[PDB]
Order: C-alpha cells, then structure tokens, then sequence
C-alpha cells in the first residue's frame, strides 16, 4: 500500500520500509498531523531528530497536501489530536507558538485554532506557554 | 459622475437546484468541482465561462449514481468572459 | 490533468473582432488577480465534510492556473464569513485585476450557506444575498464592470432531487 | 424520505436478496440522515434468466421467475418460497407511488426486509427494521 495508508491503518512494517531519509520523515509527520495519527507522528518525532530547519523544509513540501495547504502549526493546532505532538514542537522549541500563519487562514495563530476547537487543555496548554491571538 | 447600475456583471454556480442535496465524494472531492475542474482544463482555451459551465451541466445531465443538476443564478452579464488560460 | 492553454492569436483575434462583446482582460505583466475560496471542512454540531482538502487544492491549482492569486479561509462562522468576504472587497489588488473569483463551500440550506457553528435551533448561515451585497457596485467599486464569478458547493435543501419516470 | 432503492434482486438457493446502488462513499452536504424505507425499481422490467418479480391481485400474491416461477408464503411467521400465502396492499405512511403489503393469514406483521452485509433480503415482522414497498405504476 502507500505511506498515508500505512500511518491510517497503523501499519508500522511497511512505514518504516518506506520511511528512510529526513525528507521522508517530513512527509511522514505531515500525513500523521493531517490524519491525527498522534501515535505514528511520535514515534516517527522519536525514531528521528527533528530540527528547526526541519520544519522549514516541511513548511516548502509541495507535494504534501496538508503541507502543501496548511501550515505545519495549522496542523498541529486543527485538533486536539495532535495534542501531544504539538507539546513535543513546543518543548524541544521547534516552532514559535506566536507564529502567523501564512498559507491558510493567514494571520491567526494556533491559540485562534484552539479557540476554534473549544479544547480546553490545548488553550491551557498554550496560555500558558504565553500564546497570543493573531488580530486578523 | 456618470450613471451605472448598483448590481451588474455577477454569475453564481451553485452545484445543484434549489430545495435538493449537492453529493460530495469523500476521497476525491465533491462532484461538482471534479466535474468543474476536468471542464476548465479540458475547454477554457477554446470556450467562454458560461461554455464551460453549461459543459459542467450537460456532464450531470443523464443520473449516474446520485441526481443532481448545477444551476446558473443571478446572472446580470453583459458581455461574455474568455478566461484566455495561458495568457 | 493540465490545463489547455490559448495560442496567443486567438486572444489578439477576439480581443479585437469582438471588442464590444466580451470583457476586457488586463495584461499578465501587470494583473494582481485575486480569488477567494471559503471552505468550511469541520463544523460545532454537523456532520464533517471529508474531502474537502481536495476540492481546496484542486480550486487553488486551478486558480492559480489562471493567473489568480488564490487565498484559502477554512472554518469560519458566518459573521466570519461577512468580515472575510468584506475585507476581500476593499483589497487594492482588485483596481489591477479584470476578473474576481470566489469559490464557497460548506453545507448549505436554500437561504444560503452555513457556518461552522450552525445548527437547526440556531441558525449560523451567510445568506447569499450578502455575498452579491458585498460586491456590488455600491460596496465594492474596485469591481465595478468586472466579471465577479461565485462558485458554491453546497447543498441547497433536503430533497434528494431524484425521480422514478418511465 | 430517505429510501434505499434497490436496483437488482438475487434468488439463490431457493432465496432471493435485493441488491442496492453504490453509494461510492458519496456524502450529502445537507445535515441530516434517514433509512425507514426500501423498494424495488423496474429497472430493465424486474417488475410485472432475470429473477423477475410478479406481484398479482385489495389483496396480492407475491412470485419469484428466475427460471422457476415460485410464490411466497409466510406460514408459521415464517417467509418461504415454492414453486406453483396471500397479502394485501396498502399505502405506504407518507407515499403516494410507494406500495406495500401486509400478510392476510398473520395480520399486524408486514414484509420487511433485513441486510445481508453485502445484500438485503425479505423476511416478515410487526411494526434491525426495515419496510419493504413497491413503486405503483
């Protein structure tokens, strides 16, 4: 089957078979992200060292379509899924929780997507950490 | 200061009748914009707006799996509009 | 998959022969074509929308396709909807662009289309009136005499709109 | 209403099961769902080798011709088909082409139909539920 697939239906085997170089990996957290496979994109954010850069890079994957639309922090703020995924980028300061983002409701930032969700522990979670609205 | 009208030059697309169900495929998209889609690439060269729209309507003309028929509203243009794809 | 372009002839030809009869078209060295799509993915007590993100990327590619400059707002509540759609009323961009496009969708009823936060007992609906309020010339000059496309991908009722004839 | 049409039947083994369309994973973009209802469509003539079905007269006797013309009878609350009891047809609650049928021996239980997984097949219940009707015409 393909990768998207393969972190649907939890297939382990044939996603680390497939998942070998860092840009992989990339694609591969952005399909965990959009999917809210929180467990796949941990394991892949264990099994692999992820870097500022790295989110970068993730951010200019055209071919993901939840990469290629939504930024990265849309991603991990669209739900309460990715919860704990989100606190792994905010604890080893990966992205800026104040970011704006640019692709897809441009000028909201992840507290905005919270406040979508109504979730109380990700607007905790952020509040906490600081995070501001976007003033769109 | 010259006169104009207050609403002129507007179209609308909806993807279906009014009083009746627009049907959307959960892996590839809603019909309609598939179908919208395939007839702007395949004749915006060629035809005008409404030309393609009307393609779009003759595509849902004869009931495949569900029923369902785009309609023009609002339509107060004067002029045609070619899209001119590659220009 | 790709779309078909137009010989540049053609586009000299009729710009020319049918001068009176089509609209003008502003020239791809300066032309800041905007487009808007609304797309309502996940609502508050309404079944989810899945897929949509294709429906997003194939309008936006095929905007884009089109010299437009696409902007993609998702989950929004109506009164959302109305800042959103006022705000791409009053871009300056559109004094430079001879066309607009806005692709909305959502569910819907037969006023208009929902919000995220819709529901039977309270209704969150951007009615369609608005939207050809918004963009009329009284609201929108920057607009005015310039083809305003409206796409929607919305239900407009609860019939299933089929029919059992011989 | 939300009707599930049925556009093919299937008798085997002395059983027939109504094949529905394909829904192909389409979604409605209205709010709202409904399934209380079923009926048969005369598609390619199915309704009067093709399991054709042949409804009789009020009252009805209800027939299966898939090269062997069979009757239906609900004897002992139970559907069972043989090659040669009665029903009686009603109108459908809020239908005007919907026809259904109610058994003249056990009153109060009507023909049903139940799902198969994969088909849908015809058994005989009082008003997990499902009501079997034909369009008139």
């Amino acid at each position: 089957i393909s990768l998207e697939d393969a972190i649907k239906a939890s297939n382990y085997e044939e996603i680390n078979n497939k998942v070998t170089d860092k840009k992989m990996a990339h694609q591969a957290l952005a399909y965990s992200l959009g999917n809210k496979k929180a467990d796949i994109a941990l394991y892949l954010l264990s099994k692999f060292n992820f870097t500022k850069q790295d989110v970068a890079e993730m951010e200019k994957m055209k071919n993901n379509r939840y990469c290629n639309l939504y930024d990265v922090e849309y991603l991990l703020s669209k739900d309460g899924a990715n919860y704990k995924v989100l606190e792994y980028f905010i604890n080893n300061g990966l992205v800026d929780v104040n970011k704006k983002f640019q692709k897809v409701n441009s000028g909201d930032t992840m507290l905005d997507n919270a406040m979508k969700s109504k979730d109380s522990k990700m607007i905790d979670f952020l509040l906490k950490n600081g995070a501001i609205l976007g003033k769109r | 200061v010259y006169k104009t009208h207050v609403e002129k030059d507007f179209i609308a697309f909806c993807s279906s009748t009014p009083h009746n169900v627009s049907w959307r495929d959960s892996t590839m998209g809603s019909i309609f914009i598939t179908q919208l889609i395939t007839c702007f690439q395949k004749y915006s060269w060629c035809c005008h707006l409404e030309e393609v729209f009307r393609k779009v309507q003759q595509s849902f003309e004869t009931p495949r799996a569900k029923a369902q028929m785009p309609t023009i509203e609002r339509l107060s243009m004067t002029r045609y509009f070619y899209l001119f794809p590659g220009n | 998959d790709a779309l078909k372009l137009c010989p540049h002839e053609e586009f000299l030809r009729l710009c020319k022969e049918r001068a009176e009869e089509i609209y003008p078209i502003k020239e791809r060295n300066n032309r800041t074509r905007l487009a808007l799509i609304i797309c309502n993915t996940e609502f508050d007590h309404l079944p989810p929308r899945n897929g949509a993100d294709f429906d997003i990327t194939g309008m936006k590619e095929l905007l884009e396709g089109l010299d437009y400059s696409v902007d993609v707002e998702e989950n929004l509540t109506a009164r959302d909807m109305e800042s959103a759609l006022r705000a791409f009323a009053t871009r300056p961009e559109h004094k430079s662009s001879d066309s607009t496009f806005l692709v909305l969708m959502s569910h819907g009823i037969l006023e208009g289309i929902c919000g995220t936060v819709h529901d039977e007992k309270k209704p969150d609906v951007l009615l369609y009136d608005t939207i050809f309020q918004i963009f009329n010339n009284r609201n929108c000059l920057s607009l005015k005499d310039k083809p305003k496309v409206i796409i929607v991908q919305a239900a407009r009722g609860a019939n299933r709109g089929e029919l059992w004839v011989r | 209403d939300n009707c599930i049409n049925f556009v093919a039947m299937k008798f085997i083994d002395n059983t027939l099961y109504f094949i529905a369309e394909d829904d192909e994973n389409l979604e409605s973009d209205y709010f709202g769902k409904l399934e209380s209802k079923l009926s048969v469509i005369r598609n390619l003539n199915d309704q009067v080798p093709r399991t054709i079905f042949i409804i009789s007269m009020m009252a009805v006797t209800i027939s299966v011709k898939c090269e062997k013309i069979s009757t239906l009878s609900c004897e002992n609350k139970i559907i069972s088909f043989k090659e040669m009891i009665i029903f009686f047809q009603r109108s459908v609650p809020g239908h005007d082409n919907k026809m259904q049928f109610e058994s003249s021996s056990y009153e109060g239980y009507f023909l049903a139909c139940e799902k198969e997984r994969d088909l849908f097949k015809l058994i005989l219940k009082k008003e997990r539920s499902i009501m079997f009707t034909v369009q008139n015409e």
